[PDB]
RNA sequence: AUUGUUGAUUUUGUGGGUGGUGGUGCAUGUGAUGCCCGUUCUGGCGCGCGCUACACUGA
């Protein structure tokens, strides 16, 4: 279609390739939708070749495309206000992948990108994550939000209100954790969990529509590791990273106290202990400003200085009186 | 600023002292000696001036 | 230790006719800021909102300030009385015409 | 332990003028400056521009360079003690003419337009702002002694006076006071114009130096004895 | 809170006025007490508001520049409470897309071969289709 | 070229070249 | 109690550097 | 001695007077004026504001005429927007006036040297690095940057180094200009500085630093 | 298609290379030379008196 109404054949085909990119899209957004599990192969040969096609009209038609882009996430939202989690599907997850494809998410503004991490992060808070298939949606969410903060590395609230109820969630309370609000008291992970085989951390968005002990090991492990990530990144560089950590590093202590095997909250809590030794917290101080100049003004003058009509109306009479006045004499 | 005004004749303001930028909430003649005034101020300072 | 004072705390600057006037000046002076209004315009106001004229600009209440802005925006409603609120240039040519003959006499 | 103050948005330091003599400050008074004007309209004499008037005047143009001058208010008035209000000029020109410069002016910084503001100077003898809200200069009554500040130190710069470290001058001296530094605008000439005034006189430097280094090499100096920076 | 004048460091400050302001560095320790029920004793006028460091590198702009007031000078005497005060997620992206000031659409010059990873580069690494 | 617009637009460039601060005028009023 | 408020309120809310040349005419 | 771009061993103070604004124009050939020549810059298109060469004829004064000159321990160098590189011979006593500063400049410029009967300012060919001593500290004058004592940096640089300033000759503009070539840019003072008082500023740093006096 | 009758010379849409009747010097005209970077009209006071202000001893 593309190869058949390219710029040059004809008039107005830059009009109909900008439509189609916008149509394009939603077509990739409409496969993801739909199941693909029997022939994952197919799907995955599909899928990617669409992105790239996207890519190559994104670069000419992104104007189109961000049009669409910006209708999608409206839509998205109204549907939102009605069935909530619902009318989240698999197809949003790769939607807010496929802008980070496409646009530039290291910036402060943008068209698209704000909107969608606006609305990515009302996901991490407003939702209950009660279920293990909610919680697995914020799993991905959650790396959606880091790799668009990759470079800009700016701090997220939401990110930390969400990995202080997901992991609280797997341990239910210990009565040591009132302030954090939980929504699921009966996904509390069973002990007899090893913790020590190796279990893919990797989460199939396919596998969310089927969504025991094995799959919510799995997606602890991921949330754990992208809290890992978040640590080294983000908050290691904020001025308030102890204030930010001390609440993780409670939860993370009572998953060492209740799992002695379980290795990865060791290295956190090793990770985290090494950071707090080295910055230096010193009272901020952000009102020293530099001290301001007396004032200046330009100064009014004439550039040929010389040494209405009525006015020389009554000039000339005075001369004319005076110069009458002694003819008379 | 602390402000010393003849009584019954308000026109005239015989001494004024700024006693610190913060605000200035007490300020009370010591009873045995007339030169000596007492200003309490948020700056937490309460400074003893003599007229 | 809970003490609000129901009158309100002193207002710096306040906003009248879309126009900013300093709390620490009187509210008949203050008002004169305001263009149009002037010294004896704005004591009349004062005088028919019933607004003390010792007071500052800061101590006046939202009441008052509504009806000083009723004051001014509807005066006949409120009985403010009415009485309140080329030939050159041919003198010039027949001058010097007229200096033109007398330097013709001399 | 102290309480901070109340506000600390930075506010501009206070505008000296001959009316206030306590505070400290550093006045520099450009002596023999050259600025006189003539109907050719009225000119700054200019030592190149204008020879053969000045010498049917008579008075040699060697003499006759309001460019030192210039040079001089630029180089004094851009120091950061000026940013800082610690510092007012004067002027006396050769002809006896005292001329107080405000320091918050901001005098063109093209030579033509200098000349044209000094015109507009002598003969209206004020100056007035684009917005007209003060005086930024003004011809004022002499002798140069009134205006000057109660308690002042008084100096005069000299090649053949000894040379000494201008930072560590105005340390010695006390805090109360006020340095008032005679600057010769002059081309060349004896450096007794400002003898009758002046108490002493000081050389800053062994090799000779230009009006305009002079100054603000003594600027600079006063703004590290008073941490101005 | 916002600024303590004891931690500034000057240019003209001597080598051992430099010393002495190290080791009150090292020894500092935030006295805020979270768990105190008493306002009175919670010790945090001794403290200070780095939690308000913090919000300037917000990801929202907006919400960043708000932030930054504290590190400007106080000129405005107060802020209206009622123009903040009631504001949710669907105010904030409905007054996004009414932006008064609209702006081209960027794109990004770095290439991903693939969005999700695999069960050359990968733009979502720990996720799979 | 493209690396240097990035580092700008990341610190607050906006290509309408403005700024951040822009936008924020009348949004909190309104 | 917003709009209260809302209308009191109403009433409460209210240089060359370098080497710049004065301007030119 | 008098100091040259061929030698360099010794210590000393270069300053490079980036974006000089120095410009002939014939309707007879003529040195740009922001007045002067206001509708002439505008047929060619160029914007008055940067059009002052009277800013770098300012600061070669207060350069040349410094102390530290006179001691023979500074070199000048001047990078004209247009992308010309001058060297300042320290022996030089440019014009004091403005005019006849003018006039030498459109001399310098079409017959690229200027000599006394050593040429007084030739033009060479860019970069400067080869120009500037093979040891030496590179610095831009930036107002954002921190602020610093001269006298304290000086102090602490090596001797057998020399240090290079780039100041902004240039009215208004970013200070970018020379980032290719400097490694770090620093500030002089809190407030806003001339590029004819920085140089001074900085100068006087060099004479208080080495006791040239 | 288009020109001003004419016959594919143009017009339309999408891409797109070009600094060029350019100057200026250098080397026995030549140089993959160094260096940088129009047309036609329509208009063009001097010398002297007197009084009022620049506030709180005042409005």
């Amino acid at each position: 279609i593309i190869k058949a109404y390219q710029p040059k054949l004809a008039e107005g085909n830059k009009e109909k390739l900008g439509k189609f990119t916008a149509v394009l899209l939603r077509h990739i957004i409409f496969l993801s939708n739909q199941n693909y599990l029997k022939n994952v192969q197919s799907f995955k040969r599909t899928q990617n070749a669409l992105i790239s096609i996207l890519k190559s009209l994104s670069e000419k038609y992104n104007r189109e495309l961000s049009e669409e882009c910006r209708d999608y996430i409206n839509e998205m939202q109204a549907r939102y206000k009605k069935n909530h989690f619902d009318a989240l599907s698999n197809g949003d997850l790769v939607f807010f992948s496929i802008i980070g494809i496409l646009f530039s998410t290291s910036d402060q503004y943008h068209l698209v990108i704000t909107p969608a991490l606006i609305l990515m992060s009302q996901f991490l808070e407003q939702i209950k994550f009660n279920s293990l298939k909610r919680i697995a949606f914020g799993a991905v969410l959650v790396r959606i939000v880091s790799q668009y903060q990759r470079i800009s590395k700016r701090y997220i609230p939401e990110v930390v209100y969400f990995f202080q109820k997901i992991l609280l969630t797997f341990i239910v309370k210990p009565l040591d954790f009132e302030n954090i609000r939980l929504d699921s008291y009966e996904l509390g992970l069973p002990l007899d969990v090893d913790f020590t085989k190796k279990r893919s951390t990797i989460i199939p968005l396919h596998t969310l529509s089927t969504m025991p002990v094995d799959q919510c090991v799995s997606v602890l492990l991921n949330v754990m590791e992208s809290l890992d990530a978040t640590i080294s990144t983000v908050w290691k560089s904020l001025p308030a990273f102890n204030e930010i950590i001390l609440p993780i590093q409670q939860l993370l202590s009572a998953y060492t106290s209740k799992y002695s095997d379980f290795e990865k909250p060791r290295n956190i809590l090793n990770k985290v202990e090494k950071l707090t030794k080295f910055t230096e917290h010193i009272p901020l101080a952000l009102q020293n400003h530099k001290p301001v100049s007396i004032p200046t003004h330009a100064p009014k003058y004439e550039e040929n200085f010389n040494p209405k009509m009525k006015a020389q109306l009554k000039k000339e009479r005075k001369f004319t009186m005076k110069e009458i006045r002694k003819d008379a004499k | 600023l602390v402000s010393v005004y003849d009584s019954y004749n308000p026109r005239t303001i015989l001494l004024s002292i700024n006693a610190s930028t913060h605000p200035t909430h007490v300020t009370k003649f010591h009873t045995q000696d007339n030169k000596i005034l007492a200003t309490a101020s948020d700056d937490r300072v309460t400074r003893l001036w003599d007229i | 230790s809970l003490v609000v004072q129901e009158q309100g705390s002193f207002q710096h600057i306040l906003r009248l006719l879309n126009t900013n006037v300093d709390g620490n000046i009187k509210i008949v002076y203050a008002l004169t800021t305001i263009k149009g209004v002037g010294r004896r315009y704005s004591n009349l106001v004062c005088k028919k909102a019933d607004v003390d004229l010792h007071k500052r600009a800061g101590e006046l209440t939202q009441e008052e300030l509504e009806r000083i802005v009723q004051i001014m925006q509807n005066p006949t409603h409120y009985k403010i009385p009415a009485w309140f609120l080329t030939l050159a240039n041919n003198v010039e040519s027949k001058l010097r015409d007229d200096l033109e003959r007398l330097k013709k006499i001399r | 332990q102290k309480a901070l103050p109340a506000s600390l948005v930075p506010q501009a330091p206070p505008v000296l003028t001959s009316k206030d003599k306590i505070t400290k400050r550093m006045i520099v008074v450009l002596a023999m400056a050259s600025l006189e004007t003539h109907k050719i309209k009225y000119v700054l004499l200019n030592c190149d521009d204008h020879q053969g008037l000045l010498k049917k005047m008579g008075r040699d143009i060697s003499e006759a360079r309001p460019d030192i001058t210039h040079q001089c208010l630029l180089t004094l008035l851009d120091s950061p003690i000026n940013k800082a209000g610690k510092l007012q000029v004067y002027i006396q020109t050769s002809r006896g003419i005292l001329i107080e410069v405000n320091p918050t002016v901001r005098i063109p910084r093209t030579f033509k337009r200098f000349s044209g503001l000094m015109v507009q100077l002598l003969h209206k003898l004020s100056i007035r702002s684009v917005n007209s809200e003060e005086k930024l200069l003004k011809v004022i009554k002499n002798p140069i002694t009134d205006h000057l500040p109660t308690k002042c130190r008084k100096v005069t710069l000299s090649f053949d006076a000894p040379v000494i470290r201008v930072q560590d001058y105005i340390e010695k001296l006390d805090d109360d006071e006020s340095i008032c530094v005679f600057v010769g605008a002059m081309a060349r000439g004896k450096d007794n114009f400002a003898d009758e005034y002046v108490d002493e006189k000081v050389g800053l430097s062994n090799y000779p130096l230009s009006a305009s280094v002079a100054c603000s090499k003594f600027c600079h100096g006063a703004e590290d004895a008073w941490n101005i920076l | 809170m916002l600024h303590n004048p004891a931690f500034i460091s000057n240019p003209f400050q001597t080598p051992d006025q430099v010393a002495n302001l190290k080791t009150l560095k090292e020894n500092y320790v935030d006295p805020f007490d979270v768990h105190e029920s008493d306002p009175e004793l919670t010790h945090a006028l001794d403290s200070s508001l780095w939690e308000l460091a913090s919000l300037m590198e917000h990801y929202h702009p907006n919400v960043a520049t708000l932030a930054k007031i504290f590190a400007q000078p106080f000129k405005k005497l107060s802020y209206n409470m009622e123009d903040f005060l009631d504001w949710n997620y669907d105010s904030l992206l409905n007054a996004e897309s009414s932006r008064k000031l609209k702006t081209l659409p960027t794109l990004e010059f770095e290439a991903f071969t693939n969005v999700f990873d695999n069960e050359g580069n990968v733009y979502l690494p720990g996720v799979a289709w | 070229e493209l690396e240097q617009q990035r580092l700008d637009r990341m610190n607050g460039m906006i290509e309408l070249e403005r700024g951040v601060e822009d936008l924020d005028d009348g949004f909190w009023e309104n | 109690d917003k709009k209260a408020r809302r209308r009191t309120l109403r009433f409460y809310t209210s240089r060359f550097k370098g080497d710049d040349d004065i301007p030119y005419k």
